């Protein structure tokens, strides 16, 4: 059950449609996943072209971009799933800032 | 404190310097750092070209800042990095070159 859960996890996230005819001769699909819906907002943070350099700046903006429309999220509110080692990169970054 | 990454006629012909950094305090210092590369985008070779840059404080008057030749450019340079102290918002630079080689441009400031 937990290799269930984390394999429907991973699809959700990134996951990709189609529909292909399987073997025994009938359909066969695949769930669209999170990131092939979320197109307007992704960043690749890092050095060298085709990325965006990681500064305190970058983050507001890009962390400010998705309040532009309110849509249908009541009370302004989002969830932010993180890794760890972003988490206390963020948190290595706030501390250089004059104000954090 | 990348610019641009590829080709010469891709280089912008006006690019904006001014940064908000540290305090309230503009920064006062501007080096050039040009790196050069072979036919392969990894692998550093010289060139042919010739870099000049132009500073302007207020976006229509320009100030001369220096030159770089892609000839000195390459693994270990040769060429001294142009260098101006004063408050800068854009940044213009033109080549004279054949073109079509794969460069690097940064550019560093100080409060």
């Amino acid at each position: 059950m937990f290799d269930y859960y984390r394999d429907v996890e991973m699809a959700f996230i990134y996951g990709r449609k189609s529909e292909t005819v399987g073997e025994n001769g009938k359909p066969e699909r695949t769930t669209g996943g999170l990131l092939n819906f979320i197109t307007t907002n992704r960043t690749q943070f890092g050095t060298g072209a085709g990325k965006t350099e990681l500064t305190e700046d970058s983050l507001i903006d890009f962390f400010a971009n998705v309040f532009n429309y309110d849509g249908q999220g009541a009370g302004n509110q989002r969830i932010a799933f993180v890794g760890n080692t972003a988490l206390t990169k963020i948190n290595k970054l706030a501390r250089n800032s004059p104000s954090t | 404190m990348l610019v641009h990454y590829g080709k010469l006629s891709d280089m912008p012909t006006v690019v904006d310097v001014n940064t908000t950094m540290g305090t309230d305090v503009p920064e006062d210092l501007l080096e050039i750092y040009v790196g050069c590369y072979a036919a392969d985008g990894k692998t550093p070779a010289a060139g042919t070209g010739v870099l000049t840059f132009h500073g302007s404080w207020n976006g229509v008057h320009k100030r001369l800042i220096g030159t770089v030749d892609l000839a000195a450019a390459g693994e270990v340079i040769a060429y001294n990095p142009p260098l101006m102290f004063g408050g800068c918002k854009k940044l213009f630079v033109s080549y004279t070159g054949v073109g079509t080689q794969i460069v690097d441009v940064y550019v560093h400031r100080g409060e």
